[PDB]
């Protein structure tokens, strides 16, 4: 991310089949599925590198990240079930106590006697 | 004060400053010359230069209409071409990216009058009006500063009207519809020359000025150097 | 490598002193050792005998305090040839060019026969190393008249470097052996012969004043006068055996000059006791060793380069002061202990003294920053940082070299109080030999135990301390001290700590059943402001609270305190300079705002949990896009608003703060860029009825926004929160960017240019806004003081009539270059330290020929790299190759968001851009010539206004200061939106418009902000004017001249400045009052 959050995102996707489709299954050429293994790559590489982490959680609760992939890799081949499967911290940089302020939104003591 | 035409042939037309208290007899000159052009809506025209802030037609129509009465002459100016003070209209953003919608100096405007005999009638007694200033400045005109048209531009912060804004919006949308659903047809209706000649237009395409936009924006690798009897010994004579 | 090499060479030599001056001085000091061999010798005199001796003579001697009496005094005195020798510098060859001048140190060295074997005790062997160097001085005197020599040289005593316990002879020429050109001094140091004592009897821990407390400062002075002869000749040996010797010295003493070391004591208060000796024994003591294992650290084949790192490092890296020291042997391999003394050590088992005894212990904790940081620099590798390690001088200012200065008036300052003389008594004398060296320390203490971690560092300096005083006198002369302390005033100065110099409550030892010493030393300092609390989590310690304001910091109440209650209860402590700087920050509108300090973003957070209402209010409505992302890009989502976000208080410009809403990918969107902006406005009519369907209590309203030239279809949502905030909304979308270059790729080839411009601002305003509010964002939190910094600069812009024509994120970006890259200094901490290195940078920024890139990153990845580097240079020599003048482009402003470099700094006038660099110029001028004081502040901050041709006063009907949020009110928003503009200030629209359509004419100003910088009641604002020279004279007519013009001729016109007028006063209509022309 932009704070210099390094992390690692799993996306996986299914194909589907028409609305008028007959054939029993739906599978795609190799040739497709590295297509859209490159498009999502690139979406999920965008996102993440233009965001903060603070940023990167807030895309994660509405699914605009699964929209995203769906309408950019659907030219490409129909598509169903599209999710961020998993997200990993690998590496944190120096810890920052006024972010973290910042992120959750200092207290006097009261004389013992 | 003497002067009164201009040898390259712009005439003076003086107009009287109004009074404001924080400004406690000063004048402001216009520089105007007839104007010819066959085009249509340019003819009939005047030219004029150095115009007053915020000169609207509804202000030409305040200064001819104190020039016909002090002159008794008939003179309508239809609108007033090509006023822009301020420089937003140089470029027609809309005209240049696509033609659907939109098929198209500096401190200087046309005034285009509604016949030839008021024009005539208007230079005549501009010229008059030019010399009264060398002999009798007080009777100089006065120019306002004052009209509806004002008064809108000085109130910056006015919400819009979100009842016009709606019916806008609406009748631009309905048009643009209608136009962009005419080009996607024209190009995906097999269009053949009169020598039948099919043109090739692409699945998705919707307009044909873009495939002419397209054409205008728009064996070595196969060649053995050691095939033939001649470039093998080519290659002989290098060696040696 | 290979550049830096060059740049070291081309430096020396300039520093490189002309040898014929060289001649020149040693023909005088080479005669002068004749003339000492004239002076004969005493017999043995009593003080009572050489006290009638020098009675009447003009000489006196300068005895040393304590002075001797006749009861103590009863050993005799003598005088007998010296063996005279040159030492110092000069000996070595090793000097360079100084503008100031430098100095020759001479030394006399007194026969063994003058001494006992104790006479290295009570001041002993000093007071009869002082006699000695009166009948030097009585007999010097005399010959130089009998050569004639006397009428251009003039004779003084001074203190080698600052000791009061060696007082020394100076020789200095006035305008043949006239040497003033030379620019140099000859000193005379009165040294005694090698181990005359005993020096196991002289070490520091040891005592030689009897009253046992050790005399470390005492034992020094004896023992390292008994010691010079000896380290020339290491220095010496180590000279031949290393090339680059020399190279390396000049180098080290180039660097301490710029960070103001010097040789000189640090005890006293003054920042010294590391000069180029020690700098030169410390570098021959790792070539022979330096490390645990004592292994070599540098080696006689390294360059000057590789000498002056090696000792750089070992400084940065290895403590000499808390724990561990180094030994060295001068007559035996080098080697670092892990034990330390709690002081500046480098032992010198040889000799057995510690070269670092003048260096304090707060000295030494800047110096090793100073070393940590050039060693950064030095291992830099992206940018050259020649110029900023040796061609930069930080001293000049102390407030830009420190945070905070605070100055201290002593009572009763012919003498001190008898209560603080009382404090000095016996015990300190002999620790302490001067009451300034006693003082100097129980400042440092107390201030810095008060203190505690709020502060890095911390200066004790006695501001005008004099170290010459003329023959005729004993001691220096004061016109504070009479005689009894050589200084006016003590000023303390601060490194402060921005992530906790304002906490509010200060910690301390924890709660027990029986008091710990740590508890009571804590309820002794602090007394009744001591107290026992209790916290949340449970835990019982002692603390001491205080109150934040928003006038001062919390440090100033602590050190008034704290030095009141230990030092005296009749000390001054007054720090007004920040103060006035804080006073200038507007104060918010808001319960408790003069409590609030001006480290709390409250005001801000506060802002976003309301946007955070709305953020949730937009997701859940059902669209037909999808919503991608709603992103803030505000002035105050990056706390850089100059007035804090006040609830409700509409009448701030910067209220409305503009958020980005996308949505997701499309391709219905309209092809044509106006059908595009009219199809966004209709998704900002459902968020409006929505809006007002479901959530009656936001208000909403559509304006126009014209920023974009040419797009006059945007149409922005402005929604205005129950909670008193505004926000304006607008719709980006993807084939929006693809649009616009469409549009400069099908323009014609002259008109290409200006449809860039267009999009060079719409880049500004939707795509690189969200990158630039990001990372400031995340950067502000490590720079506590970044936030209030910009917030001041941009309200000293406003005062000058700037800020019209700079836009605000390039303040931003010129405002932030002291953080992100503070070197030579350090980071700002101080409101005041932080503002005034903007001043400087921009006074000495040659924007026309040096280009600013900046590194958006938190202190130590995204830093930019050499690859990246080099390209952005390559970008700025290119546009200087078209625009080498700068008339188009000034300020090359980039970084990584903008590899560009012209986005944010496009389209500013070169009048205003040369106008920013004069201002800047003159305020650096101005503290140079006055020193910071109130005066000089309120000249910073007031608008001269008489350079523009023409100035117009203008006066709103309503003061809006109160509706601005800033306190010296509305409650809710108007039932009719419309009565809105009522209480707004339009003449910053006023201008920009008069600008563009007299554009090619005149270039008016105004302030932005009227409630801040428009009197009391905040609706004063003027409009200047500026006429360029061309249209100022007559003109010849023609229809391209663009102008408001009269005839004079029949083709000749000149600029109708009257007519002008009247344009202004009817666009003002009732607001404008007054003309000045
Ligand atoms: N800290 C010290 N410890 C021991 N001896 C010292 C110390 N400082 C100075 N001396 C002695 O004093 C002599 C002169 O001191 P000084 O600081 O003037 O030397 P320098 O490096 O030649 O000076 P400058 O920077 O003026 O050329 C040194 O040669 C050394 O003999
Ligand atoms: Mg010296």
């Amino acid at each position: 991310t932009s704070d210099d959050y390094v992390l690692r995102i799993f996306a996986i996707a299914f194909t589907r089949k028409q609305a008028n489709q007959v054939k029993r299954h739906s599978y795609a050429q190799s040739s497709h599925i590295r297509a859209i293994r490159k498009v999502i790559s690139e979406i999920l590489t965008k996102e993440v590198q233009g965001s903060t982490l603070a940023q990167l959680t807030s895309k994660l609760i509405p699914e605009v990240i699964n929209k995203e992939i769906e309408n950019a890799t659907k030219d490409i081949f129909p598509l169903q079930n599209i999710h961020v499967r998993k997200v990993k911290l690998l590496k944190q940089p120096k810890f920052d106590v006024g972010a973290l302020m910042a992120l959750h939104g200092e207290e006097k003591g009261k004389k013992v006697t | 004060e003497d002067i009164s035409a201009m040898k390259n042939g712009f005439i003076v037309v003086p107009f009287k400053l109004p009074d404001h208290k924080a400004l406690p007899a000063s004048l402001h000159f216009m520089f105007a010359k007839r104007h010819q052009s066959s085009n249509s809506n340019e003819s009939d025209c005047l030219f004029l230069v150095n115009l007053p802030l915020l000169s609207n037609i509804e202000h030409m129509k305040k200064f001819v209409g104190q020039l016909c009465g002090k002159y008794d002459t008939v003179s309508h100016v239809e609108e007033l071409l090509y006023n822009d003070e301020f420089g937003l209209h140089e470029v027609d953003l809309s005209a240049l990216t696509s033609d659907l919608m939109s098929s198209t100096p500096r401190n200087t405007a046309l005034l285009k009058f509604v016949d030839a005999a008021s024009i005539n009638n208007c230079w005549n007694a501009l010229k008059k009006y030019s010399n009264l200033h060398a002999k009798h400045p007080n009777e100089l005109f006065e120019w306002t500063y004052t009209t509806p048209s004002f008064t809108t531009f000085v109130n910056f912060y006015k919400p819009l009207d979100i009842d016009y804004l709606k019916e806008d919006i609406h009748t631009h949308m309905a048009i643009f519809e209608q136009r962009e659903a005419q080009a996607q047809e024209d190009v995906q209706s097999s269009i053949v020359d009169e020598d039948g000649f099919t043109l090739v237009v692409g699945k998705n395409t919707k307009s044909l000025n873009s495939i002419r936009k397209k054409i205008l924006n728009k064996i070595d690798k196969k060649a053995k150097k050691d095939f033939y009897r001649f470039q093998v010994r080519e290659r002989k004579k290098q060696e040696i | 490598s290979n550049i830096f090499k060059l740049q070291i060479d081309e430096l020396l030599e300039q520093v490189k002193l002309k040898q014929k001056h060289v001649l020149k001085v040693e023909k005088f000091l080479h005669k002068l050792y004749d003339i000492l061999q004239e002076i004969p010798d005493w017999e043995e005199k009593s003080l009572a005998e050489v006290d009638s001796f020098f009675k009447n003579k003009i000489v006196s001697v300068p005895f040393v305090d304590p002075k001797p009496i006749p009861q103590n005094t009863n050993y005799k005195f003598n005088y007998k040839k010296p063996d005279i020798s040159l030492i110092g510098s000069f000996a070595l060859k090793a000097g360079i060019y100084q503008p100031n001048g430098s100095s020759i140190d001479t030394l006399l060295t007194m026969p063994k026969e003058l001494f006992e074997k104790k006479d290295f005790l009570n001041f002993r062997c000093l007071h009869k190393r002082s006699v000695y160097l009166a009948y030097l001085t009585h007999h010097l005197l005399i010959l130089l008249k009998k050569d004639k020599l006397d009428s251009f040289l003039q004779l003084e005593y001074s203190y080698f470097d600052n000791d009061p316990l060696l007082p020394i002879l100076r020789i200095s020429c006035s305008k043949d052996y006239n040497f003033y050109k030379t620019r140099f001094s000859i000193n005379l140091l009165i040294g005694f012969p090698y181990k005359v004592f005993e020096p196991k009897k002289l070490l520091p821990n040891r005592n030689c004043i009897r009253i046992l407390p050790a005399t470390p400062l005492y034992n020094f002075s004896v023992l390292s006068s008994s010691t010079h002869e000896n380290y020339l000749k290491y220095l010496y040996k180590t000279k031949k055996q290393t090339e680059s010797f020399v190279e390396a010295t000049v180098l080290g003493r180039l660097w301490l000059q710029q960070r103001g070391f010097s040789s000189n004591m640090s005890h006293s208060g003054s920042l010294g006791g590391f000069g180029t000796f020690e700098f030169t024994i410390l570098m021959a003591a790792l070539l022979n060793g330096g490390g645990i294992n004592s292994n070599k650290i540098l080696l006689h084949g390294f360059s000057s380069y590789q000498l002056f790192k090696g000792v750089i490092k070992y400084l940065a890296t290895m403590d000499l002061c808390h724990d561990g020291h180094l030994q060295f042997h001068s007559n035996p391999a080098s080697k670092y202990i892990d034990e330390g003394f709690q002081t500046p050590t480098l032992f010198d088992k040889s000799t057995k003294v510690n070269i670092l005894t003048k260096m304090t212990v707060s000295s030494y904790q800047i110096l090793k920053e100073y070393a940590g940081e050039t060693l950064r620099m030095l291992n830099n590798v992206v940018q050259d940082q020649f110029s900023n390690i040796f061609l930069t001088n930080i001293s000049r200012f102390d407030n830009l070299k420190y945070d905070l200065c605070y100055d201290v008036q002593l009572p009763l300052g012919n003498n001190l109080e008898t209560s603080l003389a009382a404090t000095f008594g016996s015990m300190e004398r002999v620790k302490f030999i001067t009451l300034e060296n006693f003082l100097a320390h129980k400042i440092t203490n107390v201030a810095r135990y008060a203190l505690g971690d709020r502060i890095k560092y911390i200066q004790i300096e006695m501001v005008g301390q004099k170290s010459d005083f003329p023959i005729t006198k004993r001691k220096v002369y004061s016109n504070t001290g009479g005689n009894h302390f050589n200084f006016d005033f003590v000023r303390v100065k601060l490194i402060v700590n921005p992530s906790e110099c304002d906490k509010l409550v200060t910690k301390g030892p924890a709660h027990s059943e029986t008091m710990s010493t740590e508890a009571a030393v804590f309820k002794n300092f602090w007394g009744i402001k001591s107290s026992l609390r209790r916290f949340k989590d449970g835990s019982i310690t002692h603390c001491c609270v205080w109150s934040t304001s928003s006038s001062e910091p919390i440090i100033s109440s602590i050190v008034n305190f704290a030095l009141q209650k230990h030092v005296s209860k009749k000390a001054q402590i007054s720090n007004e300079t920040i103060k006035k700087f804080h006073n200038f920050l507007p104060l918010p509108n808001l319960p408790s705002s003069a409590k609030t300090s001006v480290l709390n973003l409250s005001s801000f957070f506060n802002l976003k949990k309301s946007f955070d209402d709305l953020y949730k209010i937009i997701f859940q409505m059902k669209l037909p896009l999808s919503v991608k992302s709603i992103l803030p890009v505000g002035s105050a989502f990056r706390y850089t608003s100059l007035c804090q976000p006040v609830p409700f208080a509409y009448s701030d410009p910067d209220f409305f703060q503009d958020v980005i809403l996308e949505f997701e990918t499309s391709p219905k969107w309209p092809d044509e860029i106006t059908s595009l902006e009219k199809a966004k406005t209709a998704f900002l009519l459902k968020i409006q009825e929505e809006l007002s369907a479901n959530s009656s209590t936001y208000r909403s309203f559509f304006s126009r926004d014209e920023s974009i030239p040419y797009n006059l279809e945007i149409v922005t949502l402005n929604i205005l929160t129950p909670e008193g905030y505004g926000f304006k909304f607008r719709v980006l979308t993807e084939r929006d960017e693809i649009l616009y270059l469409r549009a400069i790729a099908n323009a014609r080839n002259e008109l290409k240019p200006e449809l860039e411009a267009t999009f060079l601002k719409f880049t500004a305003k939707y795509l690189a806004s969200v990158r630039h509010t990001r990372t400031l964002e995340n950067i502000s939190h490590s720079y506590q003081f970044y936030s209030p910094v910009v917030r001041l600069f941009k309200r000293w812009l406003d005062t000058h009539l700037l800020l019209g024509h700079i836009t605000d994120e390039l303040a931003e970006l010129i405002a932030i270059k002291p953080f992100v890259d503070p070197a030579p200094y350090f980071i700002p901490g101080s409101l005041e330290n932080g503002f005034l290195k903007v001043l400087k940078f921009i006074s000495q920024w040659n924007w026309k020929d040096d280009p600013l890139i900046l590194d958006l990153v938190k202190p130590e990845s995204e830093r930019l790299t050499l690859a990246q580097y080099k390209g952005i240079q390559m970008n700025f020599t290119n546009l200087r190759n078209s625009d080498p003048n700068g008339t188009h482009l000034q300020f090359f402003v980039a970084s990584k968001n903008d590899p560009s470099g012209i986005l944010y700094s496009s389209g500013i006038p070169l009048p205003i851009a040369t106008r920013l660099t004069a201002l800047a110029k003159v305020a650096v001028n101005l503290l140079q010539t006055h020193g910071l004081n109130q005066q000089t502040i309120n000249l910073l901050f007031t608008p001269g206004l008489k350079d523009y041709d023409f100035v117009v006063d203008l006066r709103t009907p309503i003061g809006l200061k109160s509706s601005c949020g800033i306190l010296s009110a509305p409650s809710n928003f108007p039932e009719n939106l419309n009565d809105l503009s009522e209480k707004m200030d339009p003449t910053y629209q006023l201008v920009k418009y008069l600008n563009l359509k007299y554009k090619n004419s005149l270039i008016l100003s105004s302030r932005k902000y009227i409630g801040v910088n428009g009197g009391e009641k905040g609706d004063k604002n003027v409009i200047t004017g500026l006429i360029k020279p061309l249209f100022k004279g007559a003109h010849k007519f023609r229809v391209n001249l663009d102008c408001n013009v009269k005839p004079v001729d029949d083709e000749n016109v000149i600029l109708n400045k009257e007519a002008i007028f009247h344009e202004i006063a009817a666009f003002g209509n009732d607001m404008v009052i007054n003309f000045e022309t």
